[PDB]
Order: structure tokens, then C-alpha cells, then sequence
């Protein structure tokens, strides 16, 4: 506001809150990392095929 | 308002004194009068009030507290 003829302005506090649940989720993944897996079939030589 | 306060000051000079209807009309033009001259002073802040992380005083404002001061470009106090 012009609060007698300035421009002072309103105070801004912020307390971060919402950011410790999204952490733990990020952490609870990089904690146990998945990757792709190659299954074999039922066949001769389809072991060494996905080796 | 400043006919009725002076009537009220120099009556006494001729040993007369005032009606309360005269007195009732200098109390409202009196009230007319200050009315038109207020100040209401609103004032500021502190001076060592902090100023928000929202307010982003790392790049849009310098300055991370209030200044209780008028700001200017060369006077600089």
C-alpha cells in the first residue's frame, strides 16, 4: 500500500512443509532401484538367449 | 467557525455572555472546521523487521530488511 506516501510492502514468511513427504517418496525409490529384466521361455536354448 | 470563535473571545469585552445555542452552532462549525484537517499519521514498520523469503531479496529488492526511511537516489541521507 502507499502507507503514507511509500510503497512499503507486505511481509512474505514462507515455511517450506509439503516437501518432506516428497523426500521420503524420492528416497524410498533411490533406496531400491528397479532396472529390466529378460525372462526365458520354454525352449532349448532361450536361457543363454536372455542371458 | 472563525467568526464564532472570535464572537465567543471578545464577548466578554462587552460583558455579555453566550446563549447555549450560540455556543451549540461555534461547537458544530468548530467540528466542521477540524474535520477537514486530519492527519491519521499510519504508521510504519519497525526497522530490524525481517522481510519474507516471498519478496525474493535475492534478486528483485537488495535489501532483505525493512528500511524505516525515505529511500532516494543521490541525497542519500
Amino acid at each position: 500500500t502507499k502507507l503514507d506516501e511509500q510503497f512499503e510492502k507486505y511481509p512474505k514468511f514462507e515455511i517450506n512443509k509439503v516437501a518432506t513427504e516428497l523426500n521420503r517418496i524420492i528416497a524410498e525409490y533411490r533406496n531400491n532401484r528397479i532396472t529390466v529384466k529378460f525372462r526365458p521361455g520354454d525352449r532349448e536354448a532361450s536361457e543363454e538367449l536372455a542371458n | 467557525a472563525v467568526g464564532y470563535q472570535l464572537l465567543l473571545r471578545m464577548l466578554s469585552d462587552y460583558s455579555l455572555e453566550p446563549t447555549p445555542q450560540v455556543l451549540s452552532n461555534a461547537q458544530r462549525s468548530y467540528d466542521a472546521l477540524m474535520t477537514d484537517t486530519l492527519v491519521v499519521p499510519s504508521m510504519r514498520r519497525r526497522g530490524d523487521f525481517p522481510v519474507g523469503q516471498g519478496n525474493k531479496y535475492d534478486v528483485f529488492t537488495s535489501d532483505r530488511y525493512y528500511p524505516g526511511d525515505l529511500p532516494l537516489i543521490d541525497g542519500d541521507i
